[PDB]
């Protein structure tokens, strides 16, 4: 076993278990009994003060329950251990994502580090004490697992990689991201070949080139009111904090004077010249915005109504590395949860790391309902924005 | 009686060594009494004699219970490792299931009947001093879990889980709940077949060295527990006594509020807002607060509710839970949870966020999330809600509102007061209506604000304001605009702050200036509100900015 150490001074995680539903506690006991019989996890006494949370989910289009340990806190306190991502992956035609988490259960975890992987299955109404368990094997959702396993993963793919030097294979958490510039049927056949290579060591589609900016579109009216210009100036005003070439000096001259909101205002030759100048700068990208690997990625999401969501990834505010949309029933949390996962999925494919979400929702509502629609093996960092932005209008 | 369990390995906190505290000198009366006890404890096998080689020492005292020994483990507890939370919560009676027969087994000598880890025993060393510190004192160490040691409650509770694991596996029909020393055992077997299974468990407890009260038990139903009364087919809180006073101190009001809150989990419609308002400000614990006419009226309504004793029923796993919420006013909400119409499992209440500006539709949602979480903890599932809000009213809110918001399966129930939005801001600017451009400025040093407007129809006003801020002036300007406008009106501010407040449709606020603007918004037929960036030569905003800048 590879020996593992925490950051100097940092103690292990002591995070409270979020209360679970009846079906999930029952599903987790079914699972945790079989993992105990197969040696992957052992019961633990009260000498272990550490605890990580745990819930049950269902992986994309499946009925069987799957365990999901929330190792975010342990990941934060281990990162001296683990912490390259191939820049080519985002320029592939097709990228397929394969869950290789079952590979980790074969490798044993360092006996001394096992204490930190403790987790509790809570009982309903606390009638019984919580069923405690710690990991004997490399756990799924701990960032130490792929790092330790990397030497073994390179060995498994060494044939397949020599076989196909165009295929870009990348690994984040329990997933494997396999990209190619091939035809989709040809690509699928290479993915099926890859599954077979993995089968011999115990192991049973997105299009990054087609991701393009959702630019800050300006309106096009037959005639303009004062209000329509007042809103149009604000959109450009706010856009000029990001975009270098934005100006609106000729536009604001049209408003000079205390006019009513519904009064119609004809545009000058310079106004429509300045307006078109803005459009085409906003359709094309942002100058001087580059990814710094030392600093965090952040994601803000805005609700637009009618199943529509907009988002922006960045490191330093008003300097967007990526913008986008998410569309399509009457559940808000579900859609936000489906959005959060989609954005993270992209972020992992572009930079090899997840963003800190600024979620527009009350902490309690999300905390309650997020696991009922969550399907990923990973979980990103989130905070909750309870401040009502004007940004809803700017990205419409 | 000790016990043959496997010991829990214990360590000190990394880096730290055990306690080396000096033994303070004691009177001859205390020394004598301690020797008598530690001999008894030694014979029963709880402690053991040691030499002077052991370098650790924790002090000891003696008090009048009859003498009762007392070890102060404060220093050992610091140096002892952290342990796992003994309880993530206590069970609520409403989550319990109805049982035929119920018995309470008290373990009694709980901590003293479980072995302490061999390697840790040395650290539990203490000394009985000699007469005025002449000779070397007698030295002992614990072979069992001491009273008041950090890891006793955790280690004891794990031993019980282990001890029961065979019996629970062998007897899946009966149910044993663990709380501290007690074991509460319940079953749906006959009074004959139950009493037999009790004695099997009592014998099983003795098999691993745990004593327990005989068929002549200490208690029988109904039981008093954590401030509850637990009958076999129902539950309730323990007798509430709201005192009669000429004059109320703070201390009396705190205990009153506490008892009323305690009652609220079965007595429906308890209110405590007007009583709580009095506690705001300081005053001492013995400082008398004269009750307001509201608090007197509120306390009177609680006496009325408490007159007739109400009881809660237990959970049926097969049947659905039905939560059902009402509005009491002043942002006070009450709810009831039942399974068969109006046979409540429990009740409760929700109180408004004492802070920020809000409305009824927001509050009702916050009250749903409170009640939802309560149900996940108590019953493991979300109840089906019956709310006083039209599906058309909720649809209008969630679609438009900026936050993501969701509430599970629910139905309308026509119980006034019903939840509604008291106004709506216009989607598009109103034709044939005045356009009040507004702004507020405020000096940072002198705190002297000006607030005012300029309109499309010529008009102007500029009110001076003392001891204020930029925010309060920009709200004051929006208030001014509403005052001097008709039933329709358009308003152009540069304050994202005020847009953010007013777009979220508050019908209630702490800031009194916001309550005035709300009052205006409700009177009007139509209001439109738009935002522009400040200092951009935008007409109307540029004019009013300079009026207030002086
Ligand atoms: C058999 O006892 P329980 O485990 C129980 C649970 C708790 C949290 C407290 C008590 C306290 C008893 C005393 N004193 C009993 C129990 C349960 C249960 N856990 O299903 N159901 C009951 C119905 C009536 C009564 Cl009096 C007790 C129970």
């Amino acid at each position: 076993t590879v020996p593992v150490k925490l950051k100097p001074g940092m103690d292990g995680p002591k995070v409270k278990q979020w209360p679970l539903t009846e079906e999930k506690i029952k599903a987790l006991v079914e699972i945790c009994t079989e993992m105990e019989k197969e040696g992957k996890i052992s019961k633990i006494g009260p000498e272990n003060p550490y605890n990580t949370p745990v819930f049950a989910i269902k992986k994309k289009d499946s009925t069987k329950w799957r365990k999901l340990v929330d190792f975010r806190e342990l990941n934060k306190r281990t990162q001296d251990f683990w912490e390259p991502h191939p820049a080519g992956l985002k320029k592939n035609k097709s990228v397929t994502v394969l869950d290789v988490g079952d590979a980790y259960f074969s490798v044993p975890l360092d006996e001394d580090f096992r204490k930190y992987t403790a987790f509790t299955i809570p009982s309903i109404n606390n009638e019984t004490p919580g069923i405690r368990y710690q990991y004997n094997v490399l756990p799924q959702g701990w960032k130490g697992s792929p790092a330790i396993f990397q030497s073994s993963m390179t060995k498994i793919l060494e044939p397949f990689k020599k076989q196909n030097p165009d295929i870009v294979i990348c690994q984040y958490m329990d997933d494997l991201y396999v990209g190619s510039d091939l035809e989709i049927g040809q690509h699928r056949t290479k993915i099926e070949e890859l599954r077979q290579h993995l089968l011999r060591w115990g192991l049973t589609e997105l299009h990054p080139d087609k991701w393009t900016v959702q630019p800050i579109v300006l309106p096009e009216k037959d005639s303009w009111t004062v209000n329509d210009i007042q809103k149009l100036v604000g959109k450009l005003n706010w856009a000029s904090q990001i975009y270098p070439g934005i100006k609106v000096r000729q536009l604001c001259k049209l408003l000079r004077g205390t006019k009513a909101l519904t009064e119609v205002i004809p545009l000058t030759e310079e106004a429509e010249l300045e307006l078109a100048e803005n459009r085409e700068i906003l359709k094309e990208p942002v100058h001087g915005v580059y990814y710094d690997p030392s600093k965090d990625l952040i994601a803000e999401i805005q609700k637009q109504g009618q199943g529509q969501w907009t988002y922006q990834i960045y490191q330093e505010p008003f300097k967007n590395l990526k913008t986008g949309k998410y569309a399509r029933h009457t559940n808000d949390v579900k859609q936000l949860t489906e959005a959060v996962q989609k954005i993270t999925t992209e972020s992992i494919v572009i930079w090899g790391k997840t963003p800190k979400f600024k979620l527009p929702i009350q902490k309690e509502t999300w905390e309650t309902w997020w696991t009922e629609y969550w399907q990923a093996t990973w979980i990103p960092e989130w905070e909750f924005v309870n401040t009502p932005p004007l940004v809803k209008l700017w990205y419409q | 009686p000790i016990s043959p369990i496997e010991t829990v390995p214990v360590k000190l906190k990394p880096g730290m060594d055990g306690p080396k505290v000096k033994q303070w000198p004691l009177t001859e009366e205390k020394i004598k009494a301690l020797v008598e006890i530690c001999t008894e404890m030694e014979k029963e096998g709880k402690i053991s004699k040691i030499g002077p080689e052991n370098p650790y020492n924790t002090p000891v005292f003696a008090i009048k219970k009859k003498w009762r020994k007392l070890v102060d483990f404060r220093e050992l507890n610091k140096r002892t490792q952290d342990f796992w939370e003994v309880q993530l919560g206590i069970p609520h009676p409403a989550g319990l299931k109805k049982n035929k027969s119920v018995t309470v087994l008290d373990v009694g000598d709980a901590y003293f009947s479980v072995p302490l880890d061999e390697d840790f025993r040395k650290y539990t060393a203490f000394t009985i001093p000699s007469i005025n510190n002449e000779t070397p004192g007698i030295r002992y160490q614990y072979n069992v879990l001491p009273q008041g040691w950090k890891g006793s409650p955790a280690i004891f509770q794990s031993s019980m889980t282990k001890i029961l694991e065979p019996f629970k596996k062998q007897n899946p029909d009966i149910v044993i709940c663990q709380y501290m020393d007690d074991l509460y055992v319940g079953s749906d077997l006959e009074i004959g077949q139950h009493r037999t299974k009790i004695e099997e468990l009592r014998q099983h407890l003795l098999r691993w060295g745990l004593t327990t009260p005989d068929k002549k038990h200490q208690k029988e139903p109904p039981f008093l527990w954590m401030g509850y009364e637990l009958h076999p087919d129902k539950w309730t809180v323990q007798p509430i006594v709201l005192p009669e006073k000429d004059s109320w101190t703070v201390n009396d009001i705190q205990k009153l509020v506490g008892k009323l809150n305690w009652a609220s989990q079965i007595y429906p419609g308890i209110k405590v807002r007007q009583l709580c308002k009095l506690l705001r400000g300081t005053k001492a614990l013995t400082e008398v607060i004269p009750l307001t006419e509201e608090a007197e009226l509120e306390l009177a309504e609680n006496r009325e509710i408490l007159k007739e004793p109400v009881h809660g029923v237990y959970y049926d796993p097969s049947k659905d839970l039905i939560a059902e919420i009402q509005k009491q006013g002043q942002g006070q909400w009450t709810y009831q949870i039942y399974q068969e119409p109006f046979k409540n499992l429990k009740t409760g209440k929700y109180a408004r966020m004492r802070g920020a500006h809000t409305n009824d539709v927001k509050q009702l949602t916050e009250a749903v999330q409170k009640i939802t979480t309560e149900s996940i903890v108590i019953w493991g599932k979300t109840p089906k809600f019956k709310l006083p809000i039209q599906k058309e009213t909720w649809e209008t809110w969630w679609t438009e509102y900026w936050q993501a918001t969701w509430i599970p399966e629910w139905e309308f129930v026509n119980t006034p007061p019903l939840v509604k939005l008291w106004y709506q801001l216009e989607k598009e600017p109103i034709v044939g209506a005045e356009t009040f451009y507004v702004d507020g400025a405020a000096n940072r040093e002198t705190k002297l604000g000006k607030a005012g407007y300029v309109t499309n129809k010529g008009r102007q006003k500029v009110v001076p304001l003392t001891n204020t801020t930029n925010q309060k002036t920009e709200l004051q300007a929006i208030y001014l605009a509403l005052q001097d406008s008709g039933l329709e009106v358009n308003i152009v501010t540069d304050s994202q702050y005020a847009l953010g407040i007013i777009q979220a449709q508050p019908d209630k606020s702490e800031s009194e200036l916001v309550n005035q603007i709300i009052e205006q918004l409700i009177k009007k037929e139509k209001v439109y509100l738009a935002w522009v960036p400040a200092h951009k030569g935008i007409g109307g905003n540029e004019q009013v900015d300079k009026l207030v800048s002086a």
